């Protein structure tokens, strides 16, 4: 099992450090670079202790395995266009490669767009429960800047996945700014009783602890936006 | 372009058999292994095959392998939406280390489920923390049935998502719609 730092935004211009690891001691390792809609492509390749060789893409990028066990990336200098899903991969015994979660790295021109998400939640429409007998829960979170954004929804303070649908991808409302929405759809019969309690959360990953920010402003950390509701008729 | 996936683009029934092409042009490679990727995730390895072999199979998932054409295809039989994902096809030659895995474009498949006695309906629902604050939904519509896209700058339709309630085996459509003005109604669309 691979495993690697999951969401990570950094400014344009300074260092940015990526680290993978694995467990099971086997030799080639590699880093693999991914645009959200498309193309999977190779940056790195690293055969053991200190035997690197370039990808298809090494510009801009460099890397580092003083260990078998473990791989990073290291970016000198971050830029715009490097703005994806990384992937550490590896491969034992050359008969299957293995991938880790992937980190989602953000590179942004200004910080001070950085901005949480705004979360809406909507209650179903009379005439679903009339005519369809059912009641759909709808959640809208918008104003945020990264695709950093994790929708999950929690009924009395248990996260369901059954009769959950959420957006794929977040919709680039305006240059600086996404938005993203997702369901929740439950019967008339437990939407009908009031000791039932619905919450639509929205787990936005922003700046870490060592970051600078103004002191006018509230910064923009790794945090949880989510809107609730209750049964009623 | 030295491992290529077709079609770029597949859509199926679920029961039916899901068939993804690719095709080579280097002599070279001799093992194609098929790895799978759903969305927000990692790829993982399906199923692969080597080019003295003729035919790979796993379970509902199979490979045939045509050394002569340099092509091969997967074969998902009775595919089921949870195996909805986007496929891609490696390849390489020496399958010993250092094998440098070639990597297809990938082929994103679709399994849409069969729902009997579809109501397809559109409910406009509200924000009562927010007043005049309009949302528009479409549901139980059949599977076929595209969803129209539009671009009127501030108005926004989400993509058709699929839904699984886990009470009485039955799957649901469903599709969004808003708008930044105060007023305006979801039955014209």
């Amino acid at each position: 099992v691979t495993q690697m730092p999951r969401y990570l935004i950094k400014r344009m211009g300074e260092n940015v450090l990526l680290e993978c690891g694995q467990d099971m001691s086997h030799e080639t390792m590699y880093w693999y670079r991914q645009d959200p809609g498309l193309g999977l492509q190779l940056i790195y390749i690293s055969y053991d202790v200190d035997s690197n060789s370039e990808g298809d893409i090494p510009k801009g990028y460099r890397v580092s395995r003083k260990k078998r066990e473990h791989f990073s990336l290291i970016l000198d200098s971050a830029k715009t266009n490097q703005t994806s899903v990384y992937f550490c991969a590896s491969s034992l015994g050359h008969t299957e490669v293995f991938f880790g979660k992937g980190t989602r790295l953000t590179v942004v021109e200004d910080l001070r767009n950085v901005t949480p998400p705004k979360v809406s939640l909507f209650e179903p429409s009379k005439a679903e429960i009339a005519n369809k007998q059912k009641a759909t829960l709808v959640c809208l979170a918008r104003g945020f800047f990264p695709d950093h954004v994790e929708l999950s929804w929690w009924v009395n303070g248990k996260e369901v996945h059954s009769g959950v649908c959420t957006d794929p991808q977040a919709y680039k409302e305006s240059n600086y700014s996404y938005a993203l929405s997702s369901r929740l759809r439950v019967s008339a019969t437990f939407w009908h009783n009031p000791r039932n309690h619905f919450r639509c959360q929205v787990q936005f990953h922003g700046l870490s602890e060592e970051d600078k920010w103004p002191e006018g402003s509230p910064k923009p950390v790794t945090q949880n936006i989510s809107a609730e509701a209750w049964g009623r008729a | 372009q030295q491992v290529r996936q077709s079609p770029q683009s597949l859509t199926v029934w679920e029961g039916e058999t899901a068939i993804l092409n690719c095709s080579y042009e280097n002599s070279a490679f001799d093992y194609f292994p098929w790895y799978q990727q759903f969305p927000g995730e990692g790829p993982a390895l399906l199923i692969s095959i080597l080019s003295v072999s003729n035919k790979k199979e796993d379970g509902r998932f199979t490979i045939f392998f045509n050394k002569r054409e340099k092509k091969l295809s997967l074969h998902i039989a009775d595919s089921q939406p949870g195996d909805s994902a986007t496929y891609f096809c490696a390849a390489s030659a020496s399958f010993g280390d250092n094998s440098k895995l070639i990597w297809g474009l990938g082929t994103s498949l679709v399994v849409n489920p069969n729902i009997q006695n579809p109501e397809p309906a559109v409910y406009q629902l509200k924000d009562p923390r927010s007043q005049d604050s309009t949302l528009c939904l479409f549901t139980d519509f059949d599977s076929q049935i595209n969803v129209p896209k539009t671009m009127e700058s501030g108005t926004f339709i989400t993509d058709k998502c699929v839904l699984d309630m886990k009470a009485m085996d039955s799957k649901s459509n469903g599709a969004i719609a808003w708008s930044n003005q105060t007023s305006f109604t979801c039955q014209d669309i």
